[PDB]
RNA sequence: CCAUCUGUGGGAUUAUGACUGAACGCCUCUAAGUCAGAAUCCCGCCCAGGCGGAACGAUACGGCAGCGCCGCGGAGCCUCGGUUGGCCUCGGAUAGCCGGUCCCCGCCGGGGGUCCGGUGCGGAGUGCCCUUCGUCCUGGGAAACGGGGCGCGGCCGGAAAGGCGGCCGCCCCCUCGCCCGUCACGCACCGCACGUUCGUGGGGAACCUGGCGCUAAACCAUUCGUAGACGACCUGCUUC
RNA sequence: CGUCGCUUUUUGAUCCUUCGAUGUCGGCUCUUCCUAUCAUUGUGAAGCAGAAUUCGCCAAGCGUUGGAUUGUUCACCCACU
RNA sequence: AGAACUGGCGCUGCGGGAUGAACCGAACGCCGGGUUAAGGCGCCCGAUGCCGACGCUCAUCAGACCCCAGAAAAGGUGUU
């Protein structure tokens, strides 16, 4: 059906690689918490590159042309643009598919999301080189809702750790519960073949 | 941190390549990536390997520097390695990693027809437990 | 009862980088992800499922609105191990993305 | 190079002791406790030995440019069991032309409000660093002693002084005001 | 190329879309952002412009070539007759910004309220709000009203105050009441809603807002004079007399190669009726309107105490093209946005 | 500007100046790490609001229909795509995880010893539904919650895009709601494809069919002139 | 004394395109961009005491005029700045 | 601008060089299967989704594949 996939600690274009693809085939991808999107390079050389982005402007009116988005959802959906032949029907239909949630929406909050160990800065990078955030190089440019994004995390962390709490709650019974010696048969079964 | 090492006498699981699952015991290191490494028992005969082929455990062992295959088949046989990498709980993952690829199809219908009785046993049984702390609270 | 079909997209066709050859497609069937491990599906017998307007069928079931375009797995293709295929027509150019139908006739296991 | 470890050891007094969370260095001395995290420098920070408490930073695999910096570690780890037991006492003297630097200290050592500085009528709030304190010097003229527990906060805020009174548009060979850094000492002397 | 002789741009680029604004009413833009700390009080505020005088004051401003010499300055007056609050509106706050989240209207509402809601008051059957003044009867639905307030009271965070103006109390022919929508920037979200469900239709005058001589914004729509040209609108020059088949026109209105006209060069269009804010406008004074028993009638507005007089702020002879003011008034300092008889919002 | 009025602040930083501090036993603004920093750049304020989204109001009987919701069968017409679902920790990477007495949080959990497991088995290379062909005779293990659901009724739960999630108590009903054995029966359509599921899908129009309901607005014409090239906009028309 | 480049705002060399026509000097009007910055902001250096200056750094946000003779571009001059 | 030896465009497409007269492959009846050439194999885009090998490299103006599309002297206790 739908592949969630979480956005912390990811590169930004060794995801959108894998996800321009993943998109071409029929799938839905639905990024979520990409506000928290590692990439490349130190701060400063990031956001001169989409500083000297910004200027990237039509003379005649900008109203028309280049449509710079700001917000670090609408970042990652640009990049995803280019690279799909988003020309064609075959790629307009490639959008369809997507929608990099910025933040995590109620309709996906209770989903289990999912990570892609080929775009992790925990496996890529080298540990002596520096990272920037798409978190605070894009408040940094003109997206003004860095404090209200923050502010809903808490609450869902908040309502997340009584949940791994509770969970966890229901988990110490079927271990001690498990406990019993009358159900003794049914372990031969899979003892022998692969508990 | 850092628990185990690297070491002239070090038993290592070999990950992949042509080798894989045998154990090696590392003799002596050249440079920087690759080893020096052999096993008597079990079938892998002295060579280099990389260090990101292999996979350490916890079985050091006691050798000289760099010596001949007939004083490592001594300390091999004498720790009892085959025993002791046997009956840990990490030779009997792989090999009921394993055990599950050889399952035949008449040995799942085994297992489905079974595994749901068990989990129906545990549940009428964990609900047991989900009434017993309720009524530690009822007032 | 029970789906007897391994699962597969259509991919795309045979193609060079200008030009595509329309008279085999390509797939990517679900499961396999090196061409070290495909050759189960080496002559399997593929189908294209879709839905059209009056009704065609072929069993003793009264027709209804589903027809399809048969096909077979020819050979293997890239290191990823994706699966090209020769239908007994050419596919729509529709169907990309959408899933085909790789049966378990031809079993040779 | 590519060297396979380097690595200098540090000695803990017994006044003091030092627990880790990992990369954390929790410091609990006499006279205040402090803490410094270092998730940036990836090396491993061992304190090992019952009644002696050596700890032992070891960087494996750095390259000249990783293995400069497992100093830097056990650098600052003994200005922090220097600065937990003794801490850092820092004097300033305001070198004053024919106008004379005027000072004074508001709110508990946190806020130097300085005036009369070159002629000017402008007086120049330079509050400080979170932790640390000043004093006005008894039984020395026109000095200002600073106190604190981390160096960092000391020296940083220290510098605030000298730095915000800059003689601008001038000659710098001539016209020498400012109070600057004159004395780097500690708060326990012979400790 | 290379002008020889340089110039600044002739209007500016940031009033740049110059459009028949789509609302005739002030739409505040951005309201002042609160602290919890100050009491509970409002921001912005209706009023209508009826005219102009000018003054003599008995200026203080030691520095100058002015202190204490009588100063005139020209003033203007803008009419502010009581609101009354009617809807409490309740946002939450995104990632996408601001949300209404629900609203509560008032149990019954009056005559002009109802005349926003049609295009037509005289073919329509004047059924707006018939069958919502029976949710607050009912205790059925009053449970579920208080409901939507608990619930505000739980999650919204910045809500607001629908009020409009009494328009029986003003020599207009307009009669439609210029519903607004206002911000409370009180204390807490307690304290914030828990002042205006006391008071929803009841009155709000101007001198429990504002203070006088406090300095505030103006927001209104421009005085609209038509379809205008060049030399008229950006102010370019006109060309000397010998031009052929035009003189009151830009004349080179771009380079070759930029095969395309800019938006910056300067062309003709639609003068006036734009929307603006003007900002730092003091108020003068808070005038009280035609006040109750003892006398048969006092006016007893625009009577200073070094005059001494039975005046009132009616022009002799009444207001030019406003009528007769008998109500409460604001005297700003200056100019300010529009025509007479146009609806031009003040705010805090 | 030939008279008058108004024009406003924040953030990361450039250059530069420093701090601690190695590389290099000393020195160092830098290599890791920190600080000040501006007509710059970004944003506020201001102007326009999108093949973008909210909130609320009103919803067409008269002499006649009609139009909504909830429970309704029955057929026609079009669009096609899918063959089971995971209902959620946070984050760490020179480490993190589980189980745990004690002190600190309005009688439960934030903080430390202590005990496990670790190429992760309290393992989405896994996990649970599950491949349940139906049904009967007929035995054993497992089973005191019965489970379909027009239910009937209460409750509180989840605002970032809530379009859902439980509990408790009663109700036409069942004690065959699992696993292993005993007894055979059902289209066994005679080798053969478009099988099985989402699904009493989604969209629009009629006829016989049950209840609860509702009985209005837009635009023209007229008028206004706060507006006007025309359009548009601003407004008015009560039997006082 | 040398020596190494850059820029196409000078002139020249070349003839690629346009000869069934690209309307060719200047000025006026007007917008935008360049930085190799005259003034301004933040700094550094001086054979910088102050004041007045000069050379460097980030920098195109902002300004860079009125006039006599000339068809003038350029010039030169008065004068504010 | 002008010559010498050979080849090519001119008359010529096709795979490649992102696009291109001449460059590297290769020269054409209409097509089914197979394999390669110069080229390439994160995504546009067929193919590295190989558990590729050994190093070098931090750029506040990175670099990135003949002809071919923007550079030198001199200098660096950057670093090997």
């Amino acid at each position: 059906q739908v592949l969630v996939l979480d956005g912390r600690g990811h590169l930004l274009g060794r995801l959108a690689a894998i996800v321009a693809k993943q998109v071409l085939l029929g799938r839905k991808v639905v990024v979520v918490r990409c506000e928290g999107i590692n990439i490349s390079g130190n701060f400063y050389r990031n956001k001169l590159k989409y500083l000297a982005f910004l200027r990237k402007r039509m003379n005649t009116n900008p109203s028309r042309g280049p449509y710079h988005f700001r917000a670090p959802s609408r970042i990652f959906w640009r990049t995803v643009r280019g690279m799909l032949p988003h020309k064609t029907k075959r790629g307009q239909a490639a959008l369809d598919r997507l929608k990099v949630f910025d933040g995590i929406p109620p309709p996906y909050d209770k989903k289990k999301r999912m990570v892609v160990p080929a775009a992790l800065k925990v496996v890529r990078l080298k540990p002596t080189r520096k990272f920037a955030y798409l978190g605070r190089l894009a408040h940094e440019v003109g997206w003004k809702y860095q404090a209200v994004t923050a502010t809903l995390e808490e609450k869902r962390k908040e309502k997340a750790k009584i949940h791994y709490r509770k969970k966890k709650q229901l988990m110490r019974l079927r271990k001690q519960a498990e406990k019993n010696v009358e159900k003794k048969i049914d372990k031969y079964t899979e003892v022998l073949k692969t508990h | 941190v850092f628990r185990r090492f690297v070491e002239v006498g070090r038993v290592a699981y070999v990950s992949f390549g042509p080798h894989a699952g045998k154990l090696v015991a590392i003799v002596d290191v050249i440079d920087q990536n690759r080893a020096l490494v052999d096993g008597p028992c079990t079938q892998v005969r002295r060579q280099a390997m990389p260090f990101k082929c292999m996979q350490l455990t916890d079985f050091i062992l006691k050798f000289p520097h760099s010596a001949h295959q007939k004083y490592v088949r001594q300390a091999w046989q004498k720790a009892d390695i085959n025993t002791k990498w046997a009956a840990t709980r990490w030779a009997k993952k792989i090999e009921a990693r394993e055990r599950k690829a050889k399952m035949t199809d008449f040995d799942r219908f085994k297992v489905m027809k079974a595994k749901k009785m068990r989990n129906r046993i545990i549940k009428n049984e964990v609900k047991k437990l989900q009434k017993a702390a309720l009524l530690k609270a009822s007032p | 009862s029970g789906r007897l079909w391994s699962k597969a997209i259509f991919a795309g066709y045979k193609r060079g980088l200008r030009n595509q050859r329309e008279h085999t497609a390509l797939l990517k069937i679900e499961g396999v992800y090196a061409r070290d491990e495909t050759e189960f599906y080496l002559g399997k017998r593929c189908a294209y499922v879709y839905k059209a307007k009056n009704n065609t069928v072929t069993p003793g079931g009264k027709p209804n609105k589903t027809r399809v375009i048969w096909g077979k797995v020819t050979r293997a293709h890239g290191n990823s191990g994706m699966v090209r295929a020769k239908f007994r027509s050419n596919l729509p150019a529709k169907a990309i993305g959408h899933r085909i139908r790789v049966m378990l006739y031809p079993s040779r296991i | 190079m590519k060297t396979i470890l380097s690595n200098q050891t540090v000695d803990i007094p017994e006044n003091v002791d030092i627990t880790l969370k990992g990369r954390t260095v929790i410091v609990k001395g006499p006279r205040g406790t402090l803490r410094r995290d270092f998730n940036h420098i990836n090396v491993e920070l061992s304190l090992l030995g019952k009644k002696k408490k050596r700890l032992r930073v070891d960087k494996w695999w750095g390259n000249r440019k990783e293995l400069a910096t497992v100093r830097t570690i056990c650098s600052h780890v003994q200005n922090m069991i220097k600065g937990v037991t003794l801490g850092f006492r820092y004097k300033m003297r305001s070198v004053y032309a024919h106008f004379p630097i005027n000072v004074v200290i508001q709110e508990n050592g946190s806020l130097v409000e300085i005036r009369n500085f070159l002629g000017e009528k402008y007086i120049r709030r330079v509050r400080m660093r979170p932790g640390v304190a000043c004093s006005v010097s008894q039984a020395q003229k026109d000095e200002l002693i600073l106190e604190g527990n981390d160096i960092e906060l000391v020296s940083n805020s220290a510098a605030l002084i000298q730095q915000a009174t800059t003689v601008k548009n001038k000659d710098i060979r001539k016209f020498l005001d400012g109070i600057y850094v004159s004395e780097k000492g500690t708060v326990q002397q012979a400790d | 190329s290379h002008r020889k002789f340089s110039a600044p741009r002739h209007g500016s680029l940031g009033f740049l879309p110059r459009k028949r604004s789509s609302r005739h009413r002030g739409k505040v833009k951005s309201f002042p952002k609160d602290d919890p700390s100050k009491p509970v009080h409002l921001t912005a505020f209706l009023g209508y412009k009826a005219g102009m005088t000018h003054i003599v004051r008995e200026v203080d401003r030691p520095g100058s070539k002015v202190n204490k010499k009588e100063v005139v300055e020209a003033v203007t007056i803008v009419e502010t007759p009581p609101m009354v609050v009617v809807g409490i509106v309740g946002y939450v706050e995104t990632p996408r910004g601001l949300r209404t989240f629900k609203t509560v209207f008032a149990e019954h509402i009056s005559d002009e309220c109802k005349r926003r809601f049609y295009k037509n008051w005289h073919k329509s059957k004047k059924k707006a709000f018939t069958k919502y003044c029976k949710k607050w009867q009912d205790e059925d639905g009053k449970k579920q009203l208080e409901k939507d307030f608990s619930s505000m009271k739980k999650y919204c965070q910045v809500i607001r105050v629908i009020a409009h103006t009494q328009m029986r109390l003003l020599p207009l022919r307009q009669k439609k009441a210029h519903l607004m929508e206002i911000q409370v920037n009180g204390g807490t979200v307690a304290e914030k809603l828990d002042w205006a469900r006391e008071r929803l239709e009841q009155q709000v005058p101007v001198n429990q807002v504002f203070g006088q001589d406090e300095m505030i914004d103006v927001i209104g729509v421009t005085k609209g004079k038509g379809y205008k040209g060049v030399t008229s609108r950006w102010h370019t020059k006109k060309l000397p007399r010998k031009t052929h088949r035009g003189l009151r026109k830009v004349a080179c209105i771009g380079a070759w190669h930029p095969a395309r006209v800019a938006f910056s060069v300067a062309r003709a269009g639609q003068k006036g009726y734009h929307h603006r804010t003007e900002i730092n406008k003091k108020i003068y004074k808070i005038g009280q309107g035609y006040l109750i028993k003892d006398g048969k009638l006092i006016k007893n507005n625009a009577s200073t105490d070094y005059d001494l007089s039975d005046k009132s702020i009616n022009p002799l002879g009444g207001f030019v093209h406003y009528g007769e003011v008998t109500n409460d008034f604001v005297m700003l300092k200056g100019c300010v946005v529009g025509t007479k008889k146009r609806v031009l919002t003040l705010r805090k």
